[PDB]
RNA sequence: CUCUAACUAUAAAAAUCUCUCUUCUC
RNA sequence: GGUGAAAUUCUUGGAUUUAUUGAAGACUAACUACUGCGAAAGCAUUUGCCAAGGACGUUUUCAUUAAUCAAGAACGAAAGUUAGGGGAUCGAAGAUGAUCAGAUACCGUCGUAGUCUUAACCAUAAACUAUGCCGACUAGGGAUCGGGUGGUGUUUUUCUUAUGACCCACUCGGCACCUUACGAGAAAUCAAAGUCUUUGGGUUCUGGGGGGAGUAUGGUCGCAAGGCUGAAACUUAAAGGAAUUG
């Protein structure tokens, strides 16, 4: 079942957009953590973005 | 896949495939120049050697037969040919 | 140890007429052999839990008169080439042994399991029923 | 009938005929 | 991937390099290589072991690349080619070994079947070498006479 | 029930008045040397009981002899040989596992390797020893099985056989049992085959016994007290 | 017609395996076709765990388990409820019945 | 975005069955 | 004991169970799996000896020696047949005790031949993947066994390393498996049963409705059992395959 009040409330909750940013490195002191491979991707793309190399420790968890 | 070069495939794909299965079939083996600590003679050996190769000057083996390629001795130093 | 005079319960529970047979540590001396068919009428319920229950009460009373206060359970199935799965009555026998004052130590299963059977009875097509 | 038992009955008929022939061979 | 006398389907082999001429890095002389081949043959070695020795201890990729002739051809030019070709000789050696094993224990039937296979292979190879006149036309493999050739 | 065709083809007494209790004394290689009591007929002049006692084999859990529970799954058989009167002495007769542990470690998706060796100890006691080992899944093995090739199995069997021969011919079953209690042979066998294959659950089970040289009283009494 | 592409045996490349006997009816059945069920259970069930715990020396005695691999027949397996007839599109599934308890 | 634990345990006996089948074209 | 339940049978000359042991013969549990080897039957305790074999590696050697195969040959499960050996278990015949209307059938207890072997026969099985062999190509996904390559990989410990054992990637070969039809089929289904009316890579064997009939006869093999080869007269409108609804 649905009605005008519930649908309006759902739409109002849907229109919620945070004023603060959840992207563009607002967190982690304007640093994103990427491994070497995607760093070479950024390099070969011809683009200079603020990166932070970190090895991914190719040893896999035994699960 | 539908359209694709076979005359010029990537060299990575060349090393990927099996021997006898490249465009032109070429061996993956190679020869080596080994020096034994004993003398200064340079001995030419095969990667996949099948015999206990020794320098003619000294009765010291430089390779060891193995199911695949040669396992060299401990202190012999080699350069790829 | 506080001088717990020990025996071995040594239960043998086939698919019919379970056995409760307590002996000393050596096992060379047999006391209180009373079985399941010893105490029940129908001749078909010798394997029944009640059979082993009464047999267990009798062996407990006899051993308590003897002086043995704690027992070692040695559960045995019919074993050999047979089914070798424990009988229905043996568990009730063990429970009734543990009920009647006796102390319990080192339960073991001692069913005779072969490195192989000589030949299992029944023919190639087995019991057809 | 099964083919097995028809075959066996044929074999028994051959039994009788073979002994008859052997007695008169 | 045929395996004439079994169900095998392997293709384990060696790929001869495209360039027929001598490798650039090889410094030895063709005459020296032929002398080495002759000496190895005089030691009492079949051509296959000669090729193995020249490939392992020396830079000889293969004789035909360096000299221009094959190992058996080089031996034949100097008259050291064995009267029985090497592969057929090894087949007779294997056959006599299996026959010895059989006559020392009768009940092994699998080795009996393997002996049958080896004898069939021997017959095929003998037929080939006979149609090329390497062997005399009267040459044949017989169980009793194989030992003398092997011994 | 109570049915019997009486196909027989009061003089009743209680057979416990003519009976009594002896005590089982363990070798000094074990801690809790007071094992238990054994029921015996009363002594008769024509047939002395002490003759009847000797040869008895009592079966006791190993943990009941050392107090700890690390030896819960083992089991030791002691042989009655010398009776001191109202107390008798027992010598080692054999060793075994409990079927519970044995089935607990015989699990699927791993190869069990068994080693069998019949040897002679430092004395003339002749023993037979069985060792059982199980290949171990590596601490990184994403592959789910843990099988071992036949070559590895044969090598492991050879190593275990030579180790058991070494540690039997170099000691007596007094010292050999004192070695068996802290299962140092298990650790040594595991370490000697560490390169060949992981080998989880290296155990020595069912230490049999096939012969006794003579009746040596001196060490038997020396083994007690 | 083929009711089972696997033919039920699960052999695929042996020709012959050594038969094993049924636990119930003692039917000589091949070891791969025979249904094997690993009965691992408690030597004393929960009906008497409290009783044994109260009436046992060796405080905190870890009671032993009992292990038996049962080699059922196949008529027995249908009849003894061990295995059940399945839908023709359900016969595809070979995974065990989804972890009876977690 | 990290995970392998709980469980049993039924087989008594029951054989056989005389008809008759009928059209789809808007 | 045994059973649905009973009975036959053994037992105070003390059976059933209880501990040590001893003898015999068989067999190789658990490990044992959509795992391995083999030409197919088949092969599962350890160790040694004997020879053999697939797969992989090979800048080794010969150069068409090859594929399939009438005639001919080697092995060929179980059962069975001659003799000699053994003789535990289980068990054709048989002996009984039950169930039934009958039960010389199924349930039960004994039980010869046989099962186990050394020689000599036998040559048949639902000897099944009911799919002949060799060769090429066509589609995605993981695993698994044997081998071989590389990792600046991980634990290993013999200070470091070398192995081994894993981890990741690739490749060759094998028993296999999941998905799918874009192909094939009467469909069930098949990654071959595809590349077949858009019909031709090489090659061997077999079938022409059902029954009579794998019968008779004639050969041939076998001591025998029986094997291989193998019709017709006549009769019949169906027999049969897959699937759908009841
Ligand atoms: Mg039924
Ligand atoms: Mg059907
Ligand atoms: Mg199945
Ligand atoms: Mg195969
Ligand atoms: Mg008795
Ligand atoms: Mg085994
Ligand atoms: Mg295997
Ligand atoms: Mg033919
Ligand atoms: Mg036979
Ligand atoms: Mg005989
Ligand atoms: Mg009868
Ligand atoms: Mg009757
Ligand atoms: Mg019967
Ligand atoms: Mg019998
Ligand atoms: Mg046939
Ligand atoms: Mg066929
Ligand atoms: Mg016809
Ligand atoms: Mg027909
Ligand atoms: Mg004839
Ligand atoms: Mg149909
Ligand atoms: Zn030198
Ligand atoms: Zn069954």
């Amino acid at each position: 079942i649905s009605f005008k009040l519930q649908e309006e409330e759902r739409e109002r909750k849907d229109q919620y957009v945070p004023d603060v940013s959840a992207l563009d490195l607002s967190h982690s002191n304007d640093v994103l953590n990427v491994d070497t491979q995607t760093a070479e991707l950024v390099n070969s793309l011809g683009l200079k973005l603020p990166l932070s190399v970190s090895s991914v420790s190719a040893v896999r968890d035994r699960r | 896949v539908l359209v694709q070069d076979l005359l010029h495939p990537t060299a990575a794909s060349e090393a990927r495939k099996h021997k006898l299965k490249t465009l032109v079939q070429s061996p993956r083996s190679h020869f080596l120049d080994v020096k034994c600590p004993g003398c200064l003679n340079i001995t030419t050996v095969f990667s996949h050697a099948q015999t206990a190769v020794t320098c003619e000057s000294c009765s010291t083996v430089l390779c060891t037969p193995t199911g695949g390629k040669a396992k060299l001795s401990e202190g012999t130093s080699f350069r790829r040919k | 140890d506080n001088s717990q005079v020990f025996g071995v319960a040594r239960i043998f529970a086939s698919f019919n007429d379970t056995f409760v047979h307590v002996t000393d540590l050596s096992g060379r001396e047999t006391i209180a052999r009373v079985t399941g068919g010893m105490k029940v009428k129908a001749d078909r319920d010798e394997s029944s839990p009640y059979a082993a229950m009464l047999a267990a009460q009798d062996v407990a009373a006899k051993c308590k008169e003897v002086g043995i206060t704690a027992v070692h359970i040695k559960i045995r199935a019919t074993g050999g080439t047979r089914s070798k799965t424990p009988g229905p009555g043996g568990q009730a026998a063990l429970r009734a042994l543990a009920r009647s004052g006796l102390r319990i130590g080192r339960i073991e299963d001692v069913t005779p399991v072969p490195s192989d059977s000589t030949r299992k009875k029944g023919g190639r097509r087995g019991r057809r029923l | 009938m099964r083919a097995k038992w028809r075959k066996k009955r044929t074999r028994r008929l051959k039994r009788k005929r073979r002994k008859v022939r052997a007695r008169s061979k | 991937m045929g395996r004439m006398h079994s169900k095998g389907k392997g293709m384990s082999s060696s790929a001869i390099p495209y360039s027929r001429n001598a490798p650039a890095w090889f410094k030895g002389s063709s005459d020296g290589v032929v002398e080495q081949i002759i000496k190895y043959a005089r030691k009492g070695l079949t051509p296959s072991q000669i090729g193995v020795l020249l490939r392992d201890a020396h830079g000889v990729t293969q004789a035909k690349v360096i000299t221009g002739n094959k190992i058996l051809r080089i031996l034949k030019s100097n008259g050291l080619a064995p009267e029985i070709p090497e592969d057929l000789y090894f087949l007779i050696k294997k056959a006599v070994s299996v026959r010895k094993h059989l006559e020392r224990n009768r009940k092994d039937k699998d080795a009996k079947f393997r002996l049958i296979l080896i004898e069939s292979r021997i017959h095929r190879l003998a037929r080939y070498y006979r149609t090329v006149s390497v062997l005399p036309p009267n040459w044949k493999y017989e169980s009793a006479t194989a030992s003398a050739l092997v011994n | 029930a109570v049915g019997k065709n009486k196909r027989l083809s009061k003089r009743v007494v209680d057979p416990f008045t003519r009976k009594e209790w002896y005590d089982i004394k363990a070798p000094s290689t074990f801690e809790n040397r007071n094992v238990g009591k054994t029921l015996v007929n009363k002594s008769v002049g024509l047939k002395n009981a002490s003759d009847s006692l000797k040869g008895r084999v009592v079966e006791v859990c190993l943990a009941d002899l050392q107090g700890s529970e690390d030896h819960s799954f083992r089991k030791v058989k002691l042989r009655v040989d010398e009776v001191q009167g109202k107390n008798l002495l027992t010598n080692f007769h054999g060793m075994d596992f409990t079927t519970d542990k044995l089935r607990s470690m015989v699990r699927k998706w791993q190869t069990l390797i068994e080693a069998n060796v019949t040897v002679k100890t430092s004395d003339d006691y002749v023993l037979r020893i069985f060792a059982i080992a199980f290949t171990r899944k590596q601490a990184n093995q994403v592959k789910r099985t843990s099988y071992a090739q036949s070559s590895h199995i044969r090598q492991i069997r050879k190593v275990i056989s030579e180790i058991l021969t070494r540690e039997v011919q170099n000691s007596t079953l007094a010292q050999l049992t004192s070695k068996l209690i802290p299962e140092v042979i298990n650790k040594e066998i595991e370490n000697a085959t560490k390169d060949i294959f992981p080998l989880q659950n290296v155990h020595i089970r069912k230490v049999k016994l096939l012969k006794q040289p003579k009746f040596d009283l001196g060490s038997l009494l020396s083994l007690h007290g | 017609p083929k009711k089972r592409a696997s033919n039920g045996r699960n052999k695929k490349g042996r020709g012959h395996v050594k038969p094993v006997r049924c636990v119930n009816c003692s039917r000589s059945v091949p070891k791969d076709k025979a249904i094997k069920r690993m009965a691992i259970r408690n030597i004393v069930e929960a009906a008497a765990i409290r009783d044994l715990s109260e009436a046992s020396v060796y405080a905190e005695y870890a009671l032993p388990k009992t292990y038996n691999k049962l080699h059922y027949c196949i008529s027995c397996a249908i009849h003894a409820r061990i295995v059940r007839v399945r839908s023709r599109t359900d016969r595809r599934i070979r995974a065990p019945p989804q972890r009876p308890r977690f």
